[PDB]
């Protein structure tokens, strides 16, 4: 009965890429509840361990029902978009633009990507597309000091979002995991309060490995948040569930699609429903 | 669990030991059916084997582990066989890494008396044709760029053209990423393989991919007929469990690995490596 439950959602979990570390704790946990209905109490867990904001989570805890959700906002003017070679950070910047041009936002772009080919034409055809601007050099150029330029043009002209696009990195490349740092700096330099957002892009169809890359991005520039992207596709984005649970860092948005509008704000309930099928 | 030849290896210890080794698959991210099935399969092979004299019960199931995974993984290396002509396609997954890989390809068969041209099929992600174009120039090699809304056989047409009046031998069509059940797009793949025909469809598989490697492997193969993978992105740290996963359910050889980010990031793939590193050997 319970047993067979049991070993059904270790096989659902592991599927969705929780992992055996995560997916042993979290069955051992419900099963300790004494809760007939697992599932439930799974599900009712797992919408505790895709959020370290807190509250939200005691509140339906004291029979409370509190909500109003409330579109996501940056804490500061600079949003660094960082990732794993292929993840969605381009296309998700374009999206974000869209979020917040929708919100009234005057919103601007930095094509950080001064690596790959086309890296910074591709941001730019977005910007075009939204009507945005792009702060973009030839391939080749100090990221850094784009990133810098772009500060200084958001601040002379007033802009209320800039988004700082990288190029792809592996988080194995201490080098480059520098470059990204120097980067962080450069910023900061023009704007010292900057940048208060640093988003963590991870590609939904990653295994255990999205934990490596968001624990040595975390430790190279500190994350405040990370966006899962296709989740359109098949796969679950479970390796989240290790994520926030070992770095406790927020999930912004989820992308689902290749479209400006395909991105969503991040909802616990749906995306635990999805994962468990 | 720790003594010399002294008796034959017992359902007993093929419960202990493949336990283990079923949860080092699983965190290489190895499929998890696939997983029980090479569990399975250890443990036929395995199951009453003598255990000469040195060795212990655990040794003979590991090296059994091992050589097993070797073979499911392809034994030997093995490249593509060219013939007077060739056209090969890049699919796979959104991000996957198929236009570096067709570069790759490129500089690689250049470099071995080939003449290769590259197809710039994808035009629906922004600066794709632009991309593809740019590492044309770097490794000194011909890219013919489709126009929005051309039909397949107006593709067939230019390429023939083009490869004719530049004694092209080696066609590689790189195609749009894609989810593998976007019923459009794998329609229009499906679609781009009946009019030109591919000798070669290579799927490009992250290394980094999760549990769902097995059913985007299948849907590739079902819906276009995979004849062989590049696994990339090995210079990264994941285990590259994936690998065995698009192995097994398709039977297909993973003709090449990527292993950075540049053109010359192209090598032959080693069974016998990646079972190393699947294990935790590296
Ligand atoms: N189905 C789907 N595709 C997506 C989603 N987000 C991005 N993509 C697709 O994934 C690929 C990701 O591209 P991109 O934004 O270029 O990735 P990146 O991380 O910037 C790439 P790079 O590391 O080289 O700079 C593109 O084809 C894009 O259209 C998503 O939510 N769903
Ligand atoms: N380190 C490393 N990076 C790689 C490797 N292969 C590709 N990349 C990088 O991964 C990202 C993958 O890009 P790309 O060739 O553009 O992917 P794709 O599958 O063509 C993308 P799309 O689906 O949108 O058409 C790029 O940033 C590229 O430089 C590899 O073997 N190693
Ligand atoms: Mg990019
Ligand atoms: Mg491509």
């Amino acid at each position: 009965n319970l047993e067979e439950v049991l070993e059904e959602l270790e096989m659902a979990l592991l599927a969705a890429d929780v992992g055996l570390s995560a997916t042993e704790e979290i069955l051992q946990e419900v099963r300790a509840s004494g809760r007939k209905d697992l599932k439930e109490a799974v599900k009712e867990k797992l919408v505790g361990m895709l959020e370290p904001d807190e509250r939200r989570a005691t509140l339906r805890k004291l029979g409370f029902n509190p909500q109003k959700p409330k579109p996501v906002e940056p804490k500061g003017r600079v949003v660094l978009v960082v990732g794993v070679n292929g993840v969605g950070k381009t296309t998700t910047i374009a999206k974000l633009g869209r979020y917040y041009q929708n919100l009234g936002k005057k919103v601007m772009f930095c094509a950080g990507d001064t690596f790959r080919a086309a890296g910074g034409t591709q941001l730019s055809e977005w910007g075009k597309r939204l009507s945005i601007p792009v702060i973009q050099g030839p391939e080749g150029t100090d990221s850094a000091a784009l990133a810098y330029d772009a500060v200084q043009a958001m601040k002379a002209r007033g802009y209320d979002l800039l988004f700082v696009d990288t190029a792809g990195r592996l988080h194995t490349k201490h080098n480059l995991m520098e470059e990204l740092k120097k980067v962080k700096r450069a910023i900061a330099k023009a704007d010292p309060e900057e940048p208060k957002e640093v988003w963590l892009v991870l590609d939904a169809v990653t295994g255990q490995n999205g934990l490596e890359q968001a624990k040595k991005f975390h430790e190279a520039v500190g994350l405040t948040g990370v966006i899962v992207t296709k989740l359109d596709g098949t796969a679950k984005g479970g390796v989240l569930i290790p994520i926030v649970r070992t770095l406790k860092v927020p999930i912004k948005f989820v992308g689902v699609g290749e479209g400006p509008d395909d991105l969503q704000p991040f909802d616990p309930e749906a995306f635990v429903e999805a994962l468990l099928e | 669990g720790r003594l010399r030849g002294r008796g034959r290896i017992t359902e007993e210890d093929l419960k202990a030991t493949l336990r283990e080794i079923r949860r080092a698959l699983m965190d290489a991210d190895v499929n998890l059916e696939v997983t029980r099935d090479f569990v399975e399969r250890v443990r036929e092979e395995a199951l009453g084997k003598q255990v000469l004299e040195s060795l212990t019960p655990a040794e003979v199931i590991l090296a059994t582990v091992y050589e097993a995974l070797k073979e499911a993984l392809g034994g030997e290396a093995r490249l593509p066989v060219l013939k007077d002509r060739n056209l090969w396609f890049l699919v796979g997954l959104q991000g996957s890494g198929k236009t570096t890989t067709a570069a790759k390809l490129a500089l690689y068969y250049k470099g071995k008396g080939r003449r290769p041209l590259l197809v710039a099929a994808d035009t629906q992600r922004p600066a794709a044709r632009e991309q593809l174009r740019l590492l044309g120039e770097k490794v000194g090699v011909p890219v013919l760029e489709v126009m929005d809304g051309e039909s397949p056989e107006s593709i067939r047409r230019r390429v023939e053209e083009k490869a004719r009046l530049e004694a092209r031998d080696l066609i590689l069509v790189d195609t749009a990423g894609r989810l593998q059940i976007d019923e459009p797009l794998m329609g229009e793949l499906a679609r781009l393989k009946e009019v030109l025909g591919p000798d070669e469809v290579l799927l490009v598989l992250d290394a980094m991919t999760g549990q769902e490697a097995l059913s985007v492997a299948r849907a590739f193969d079902e819906k276009v007929g995979v004849t062989g993978l590049v696994l990339t992105k090995l210079d990264g740290d994941a285990r590259g469990g994936a690998a065995l996963s698009a192995r097994h359910v398709t039977g297909k050889p993973i003709y090449f690995a990527g292993v950075s980010e540049k053109p010359e990031g192209l090598e032959p793939f080693y069974p016998e490596r990646l079972a190393g590193r699947i294990l935790g050997m590296g």
